[PDB]
């Protein structure tokens, strides 16, 4: 079948700037390439038909051009709203194959993390389990560390990070760090602190809570 | 009628 | 106006079988191709195979002969793929996409993630994450529901029934040593508006048919 070679496989643009997708077919298509953008938890949509041709409500800054082997893709100019995975795919002949995808990423200035902590629920603790959330919000870049201190000693193995995907207004990450412990282990200490260290805060930020307090 | 019949190049 | 909307996300053995749906509206079902189509998370698309409601004739993606069958019911304006003798490739979110002139995929169904697997279905626990003085930045306050121990995935979250989405940050789920998943979502808001304001959760774990909504209020 036909083979649907697209690169680059990511771009890290800054917002405003143009990007080119290229897409090469094993052999001729014609004109009959599609270009889909998927963003995050959606199903592909379609921008680009018969190679060059806007879908109904597409906005301008999206192009394609090409005929028969080489195809390409531009956004002349790149909103923070433009952040997905864009795939081109050929629909000359069956099987119709899909190029691998390009992941486009934007990238910003500098943003500290707001940083909040959160207790575990009365309700949970009815269950014998305790879990404690630490958030930290809208920052950039993705790199942080987040450690875990009870009762001022630094925890090991209890707990779990979980990053979004980069935010299509802002171009911001956000991270949940989460400590699960049996409630008798909770219930045998006071103080619970997530301490923060990042770029864009001058020093490290601990928020802390007192059990019951 | 549908689309077969315009769609049937493309699956030879 | 044209609609297609599939069933929900589910586990399913392996060596077994699984029907999804992908239920058509807006138009005439018989009047276009409908196809299904593969994605792996994060992977490529792969089409499966096609479909004409007014003849029931089928095109095949010859990987996919022996794996997938397509049918359609045209008086419930439904599409139906069956994947029989199910693996751990099988595990995949699958689209249906409806064809329009000689173009294959023009419009597209929300997709439905299967997890083939033999462990049993669990729905979630809900717990609220409720704002306080350690949960203030700036003026703003941070709140959200806890969503743990499910399998398989997906859950989703809205907020206030879905008039409540800026803000939100709903976090991929974790898979716990227990094989179990969980999230959170959270959002930020107003300080000033903790006692007037209302912000209940809605949590959808489709495998599980669980619906749970959490009401998030300040710790008294
Ligand atoms: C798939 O169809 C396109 C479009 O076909 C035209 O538009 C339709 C709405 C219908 O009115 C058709 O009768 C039209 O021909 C084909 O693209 C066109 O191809 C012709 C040559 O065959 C070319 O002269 C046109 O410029 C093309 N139009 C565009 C917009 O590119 C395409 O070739 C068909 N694909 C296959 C495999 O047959």
């Amino acid at each position: 079948s036909i083979v649907m070679t697209q690169t680059p496989k990511f771009l890290l643009v800054s917002a405003g700037d143009r990007v080119t997708i290229t897409c090469k077919a094993s052999q001729s298509v014609t004109n009959d390439v599609t270009w889909y953008q998927q963003k995050p938890g959606q199903s592909p949509k379609l921008l680009i038909y018969y190679a060059s041709n806007r879908y109904t409500g597409v906005p301008d800054r999206f192009t394609g051009s090409g005929y028969g082997t080489d195809f390409t893709f531009t956004i002349s100019t790149v909103q923070a709203e433009d952040l997905a995975v864009y795939f081109c795919q050929q629909d000359y002949s069956s099987p119709f194959t899909f190029g691998s995808g390009t992941k486009l990423e934007i990238k910003r200035t500098v943003a500290a993390p707001s940083v909040f902590i959160f207790p575990p629920s009365d309700e949970q603790l009815k269950s014998g389990t305790a879990s404690v959330v630490c958030l930290l919000n809208n920052f950039y870049p993705r790199e942080a560390k987040v450690q875990w201190k009870v009762d001022n000693a630094l925890q090991s193995g209890n707990s779990q990070e979980s990053v979004t995907e980069q935010d299509s207004k802002d171009s911001t990450y956000s991270l949940s760090s989460t400590l699960t412990l049996s409630k008798a282990d909770y219930e045998k200490h006071k103080v619970y602190a997530c301490e923060v260290t990042h770029q864009g805060l001058s020093s490290p930020v601990t928020k802390s809570f007192n059990r019951g307090e | 009628e549908d689309n077969e019949k315009l769609r049937k190049p493309k699956h030879k | 106006q044209v609609h297609l909307q599939q069933s929900g996300g589910e586990v399913a053995r392996p060596g077994a079988s699984v029907k999804l749906s992908c239920k058509a509206s807006g138009y005439t079902f018989t009047g276009y191709g409908l196809s299904w189509v593969k994605q792996r998370t994060g992977q490529g698309l792969e089409w499966i195979g096609e479909i004409y409601p007014r003849s029931g004739n089928t095109y095949y993606n010859e990987k996919f002969k022996g794996k997938a069958t397509l049918t359609a019911d045209k008086s419930s304006s439904t599409a139906y793929m069956e994947l029989r003798s199910l693996t751990s490739e099988d595990s995949a979110v699958y689209f249906c996409a409806r064809s329009w002139g000689n173009s294959s995929f023009v419009y597209w169904g929300q997709g439905t993630l299967v997890t083939v697997s033999a462990a049993s279905t669990k729905g979630p626990s809900v717990f609220p994450l409720a704002p306080s003085s350690k949960s203030t930045s700036g003026g703003t306050a941070a709140l959200g529901c806890l969503v743990k121990d499910y399998f398989p995935e997906p859950v989703t979250v809205s907020w206030n029934s879905g008039a409540l989405t800026s803000g939100v940050h709903t976090f991929p789920a974790v898979l716990q040593s227990s094989g179990l998943y969980s999230l959170s979502s959270v959002v930020t808001v107003p300080s000033s508006s903790l006692g007037t304001q209302t912000y209940i959760c809605n949590v959808n774990h489709k495998p599980s048919n669980t619906k749970v909504d959490k009401k998030v209020e300040p710790k008294s």
